[PDB]
């Protein structure tokens, strides 16, 4: 959950 | 498991609109081109296009029932294989040039002007006059970018239901498979024609893959040199690679 890619891929 | 009910024509729709836009780049024709201003505007629109890449990636069938950590895995794989392929398709028209963006239009010689980057224009090049030769369709070609995501990654993903998990991506790149054959075939290509093509078109992927193996440790050995800053995102992109 600390990834950028991670964060955008769940909004 | 909406994605493997699909027809073809209806994975084709949802393929066409799930298609990014063309971005711009903040090329400024008043500013004298060098090797950090050039990196700069390549670097920038990339990191701009991956925003939109990843709101794609969303809209290809199956791809939103992998899990998180599965989608980040192929994305993290398959970023630079997406944007030569877009890249590609974009150039097909301009013989001899790279159409990075509508504002930006390379020349071999121009690549000249970063060290390492003609190696990979020509490549780049090469590839987009293969795509002339075969009259590649738009409907073939979001096809490929999605079998690009799909495929680059599935077989170095570290693990559980792992297995299971994959089983669902090989067949969404069945379901694609079947949907090409069917382009094909609609448009008027025989059974021997339609594996001939298939193949041709599947066999071009190993050179894009080529291409983004010696474009990754060129953007690594940019970022080494400090030529250019780099964005955080298109860092982790690049990080994710493990290169030296
Ligand atoms: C990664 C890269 C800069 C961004 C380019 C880039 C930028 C935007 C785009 O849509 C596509 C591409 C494909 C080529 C990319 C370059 C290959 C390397 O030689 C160079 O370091
Ligand atoms: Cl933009
Ligand atoms: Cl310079
Ligand atoms: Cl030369
Ligand atoms: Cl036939």
């Amino acid at each position: 959950k600390h990834k950028i890619l991670h964060r955008l891929l769940q909004d | 498991s909406l994605a493997l009910s699909l027809t073809a024509d209806q994975m084709v729709s949802a393929l066409l609109d799930a298609e990014p836009p063309i971005l711009y780049s903040e090329y400024d024709p008043t500013r004298p081109f060098s090797e950090a201003s050039m990196m700069g505007l390549l670097t920038n629109l990339a990191d701009r296009e991956l925003v939109h890449m990843i709101n794609w990636a969303k809209r290809v069938p199956g791809f939103v029932d992998l899990t998180l950590h599965d989608q980040v895995h192929l994305l993290e794989c398959a970023w630079l294989e997406i944007l030569m392929i877009g890249l590609v398709w974009r150039s097909m028209e301009h013989p001899g040039k790279l159409l990075f963006a509508p504002n930006l239009l390379l020349d071999r010689n121009q690549g000249k002007c970063v060290e390492g980057m003609v190696e990979i224009f020509d490549m780049l090049l090469a590839t987009s006059s293969r795509f002339r030769m075969m009259n590649l369709q738009g409907e073939e070609f979001v096809c490929l970018k999605s079998i690009i995501l799909l495929n680059s990654g599935v077989y170095t993903f570290l693990s559980l239901k792992s297995l299971e998990e994959k089983d669902h991506i090989h067949r969404v790149l069945d379901k694609i498979t079947d949907t090409l054959i069917h382009l094909m075939a609609k448009a008027g290509l025989t059974l021997q024609q339609q594996h001939q093509r298939l193949a041709q078109l599947l066999l071009i992927l190993s050179h894009i893959r080529h291409m983004s193996n010696k474009g990754m440790e060129h953007l690594y050995s940019m970022k080494c040199k400090n030529v250019v800053p780099l964005s955080d995102l298109l860092l982790e992109m690049l990080d994710a690679h493990r290169l030296h």
